[PDB]
């Protein structure tokens, strides 16, 4: 339709560069374990991912501003929305729980997913209970608002009345450097330009926004499914029930064979002749199969005091 | 041979109280122009212009004087030496580095040098610094940097409860790959080079066998400030020249004697070698002025004599009879 | 013996680089009518109306004199030879190919010659190039271009941060399997070698042995440029014969030692040999003007006298007083 060349030639596009030096020290860097031995504790993961930001924004010369350029550290519960720390339209860098498996232990921090948001329970800190906002999706480019001022606001409510809309939009990498801790992520963002977008017409480069993950499974209700890939170009799958600890690690192609299956028979079956013989293996695969509900109840914790 | 070993998550705060205290009163700073750096003192010239403004303006100021020795005549280098072994009443402890250009750490480029050089120069300038440090990573300033950084970690390592200005200010000498330091820390240096991951070469300081620094004897630095080339280095291989073949060995036999006489007129078992090599492959040679116009060129106290004599003896381990008779062997030939 | 073996992503751009260098400001060019091609210097007229008009206008030019020697009189070499030595003080070294025109690559061929040869030439003369060149793939100037691209490949790899123009700028003297280069970059030219997937024999320069260059000796290119045929291919082949078995054997001698006479009249161990043949051989010979009116005819200072004759010593191993044997020995035959 026309309205493809009516955006085109409606541009406004302000591209800017305000001497923001690429932090390529941050980007590209080997993967490192931070814990001599054992597993390390989040205090430590957390130091060692201050002191790497640290030194970048050091070499790199620039300034921070550092919330309880932009840096932030788990600070997720800190921050409704990362919306709010991208409509400054400056560099920001992140280090946040992005886990590539539905449930177990999180570094030293056991954690669960009940419903759509993640019951995490630091070991030493407060319990925090916050979605995630689908960071780590295919694509590099992010449709994001601006701050404006309610002055300004009001400037553009004639304007706003039909639809236009100012957006930014940002570049994306993370890099995921500890081994012990993979569930975290080191993400990175770099601001392109702003433009003005009618609300009611399709973007050529799918530009997504930021949203919260649906891990529930409609077709299983009570379970929680999830899959990622692997460094040897492997599509592996991650099930369990939620609110719960239990998890199973296994290829989405394997999973696929044993879903349409009729005979729970068939499928322990099948299990058999992979080689498969862990009960605590086969019987999570099963279950989920037969899309077994349980009610999992609430009990008290007791968890360990902080060692510093 | 490249080397990534990051320093503990310690260690990084006793570098960058090094790096401020480096930093010190000199917060603002600017390029030198193109003529400037031109006449002071290709590739070597876009990194030399931003390097040697920094070195002259920090490194030589008032109070980064303590240390960086490195950029002064040899005769303050003389007194530098002699007032710091009579302030350390001859208890001082030489380093040896092997290879620091080719064995300092991403991690040490990046903080030290890099952060130093950033927060010297002006913000305007950032750019282009940057790119610079990054093409290094993929000269003298750089020895000296990472000498500044391992004696302010060995101090820090020494005494962990006094200020980091305090434990700075007690920094020795230090030139590019030698230094001086107390003795005190002689066994922790080899641990603290360990946890930056560098490889690190102490001696006592001895008097029998004198001290070296920057390659140069000191016969006796309690009294008298009288030095020498050093023999360990030169003797077993002063025979041999490793001139490039085009040049005739008469041209760089008496252009090593020269550079001998400037610095080493009145050392044993070295004069005789030089006036030797003037007599014989003197009057063979080309004309001195033909050699001055050529680009290989250079490519090269009277009352302690005896005891310049026995602390040579002693460096070289050779009995006084047995010196007597190389040097009669040498003069008669 | 064919060989695929195409070169790394990160030497394209080199390789481009070096093209566009090689291209400098003649952009456009014509081709040369037969009749001109002809009087100039089948299947030889045909690629040579094309590539002599390239070499003359590319290769000849003023921004490609630097290392484009293949094309000038041997008194003009000579020339070229003594001033590279004089810029390089004697540092250089030389590199032998085995087999290029056997072992150049198709990537080679395809990227570098007929790249050059499409940017040098007119647009409406693209068919007739590309189809000479096909027709190649399945002479002189094709060795010149291979040896100023590995020239190009080791400047790049050794200075990777400066300007392609300023690196090109450097070039030295080649002339097809033969060439010259500066000697810091020894052992690199071996990796680079590999990655185009050439073989690269490389000596270093040795003034005791000489200098070797076009099969032509240098006995002091420091001072004098005094030049003789290279010793050590010649002589232990110089007593065969290697004419067609129709000619007298006397005719081939005596053509053989007119050439030697013509460039090495003062050489020793070789002006005795020729006069000895001339002496044995010449009137034997059949005439002069009937050899010359046969085809087979062009099918073959004294002031360091005495440099002359210690260098071709050093460069045959022989002692002097063998060297004095023999030539003894030669005469009295």
């Amino acid at each position: 339709t026309r309205a493809l060349q009516r955006a085109v030639i409606d541009k406004t596009k302000t591209p800017i560069e305000t001497r923001f030096y690429p932090l390529d020290s941050l980007r590209t860097v080997t993967p490192k374990r931070v814990a001599d031995n054992g597993h390390a504790v989040s205090g430590a993961v957390r130091d060692a991912a201050r002191r790497l930001i640290d030194e970048s924004i050091t070499a790199v010369g620039g300034s921070k501003f550092e919330v309880n350029f932009i840096v932030g550290v788990d600070v997720d519960y800190y921050v409704t929305e990362p919306d709010v720390l991208l409509e400054h339209m400056r560099p920001v860098v992140l280090h946040t729980f992005n886990p590539k498996k539905v449930s177990g232990f999180d570094a030293d921090s056991p954690f669960t997913i009940k419903n759509n948001l993640v019951e995490y329970k630091v070991s030493g800190g407060a319990a925090w209970v916050h979605p995630v906002w689908d960071w780590c999706e295919a694509g590099e480019f992010i449709a994001s608002r601006v701050r404006t001022s309610w002055k300004e606001w009001f400037l553009q409510l004639p304007l706003r009345m039909i639809g236009l809309e100012k957006v930014g939009y940002h570049k994306i990498h993370h890099c995921r450097p500890w081994t012990d801790c993979p569930d975290r992520a080191l993400v990175y963002t770099i601001p392109q330009y702003v433009i003005w977008r009618f609300n009611w017409i399709d973007t050529e480069l799918h530009v997504r926004k930021l949203k919260r993950i649906e891990y529930q499974d409609e077709t299983k209700p009570g379970w929680n499914r999830l899959e990622y890939v692997t460094d040897k170009n492997e599509l592996l799958v991650s099930i369990g029930r939620e609110g719960e600890h239990a998890q199973i690690t296994i290829e989405k192609e394997k999973l696929d064979m044993l879903s349409g299956l009729s005979a729970t028979q068939s499928v322990n079956a099948r299990l058999i002749g992979m080689g498969h013989k862990d009960p605590q293996y086969t019987s999570m695969i099963v279950q989920y199969y037969t899309g077994k509900k349980v009610v999992s109840p609430i009990s008290p914790t007791v968890y360990k005091p902080t060692m510093p | 041979v490249a080397n990534d070993k990051k320093p503990s998550d310690r260690i990084a705060k006793i570098a960058e109280t090094f790096v401020k205290l480096m930093n010190g009163p000199f917060k603002d700073l600017d390029p030198l122009s193109i003529e400037e750096t031109i006449e002071r003192l290709l590739f070597i010239l876009k990194v030399s212009r931003y390097t040697l403004a920094y070195s002259d303006i920090v490194l030589h100021a008032e109070h980064n004087e303590h240390w960086y020795y490195p950029g002064r005549n040899p005769t303050e280098i003389a007194d530098g030496v002699c007032e710091f072994v009579s302030d350390c009443d001859a208890e001082v402890i030489e380093t040896d580095f092997s290879n620091l250009d080719g064995r300092v750490s991403s991690w040490m480029q990046r903080n030290i040098a890099q952060k130093a050089m950033v927060q010297a120069f002006r913000p305007e300038y950032r750019d282009e610094i940057i790119s610079f440090m990054d093409t290094i990573i993929n000269t003298t300033p750089h020895n000296t940097q990472y000498n500044g950084c391992v004696e302010f970690t060995a101090l820090t390592f020494e005494h962990p409860d006094a200020e980091p200005e305090d434990l700075f200010r007690l920094i020795g000498p230090k030139c590019g790959d030698d230094g001086l330091s107390r003795a005190i820390i002689q066994k922790s240096i080899n641990r603290a080079a360990k946890c930056f991951g560098l490889e690190l070469k102490v001696e006592r300081y001895n008097p029998e066998i004198g001290l070296c620094f920057l390659s140069r004897v000191f016969v006796d630095p309690l009294a008298t400030t009288t030095t020498i080339q050093d023999p360990l280095r030169t003797l077993r291989k002063l025979h041999l020249t490793t001139r490039d073949p085009t040049i005739p060995l008469a041209d760089a036999a008496c252009d090593r004697v020269e550079g001998y006489l400037c610095t080493d007129a009145l050392t044993p078992l070295i004069s005789d070698y030089c006036k030797m090599v003037l007599r014989l492959y003197g009057p063979t040679a080309s004309t001195e002025q033909v050699r001055n116009q050529r680009r290989s060129r250079n490519k090269e106290h009277p009352q302690d004599a005896h005891l310049m004599k026995q602390v040579l003896i002693k460096r070289t381990a050779i009995d006084e009879d047995q010196v007597d008779a190389l040097i009669g062997r040498f003069a008669a030939m």
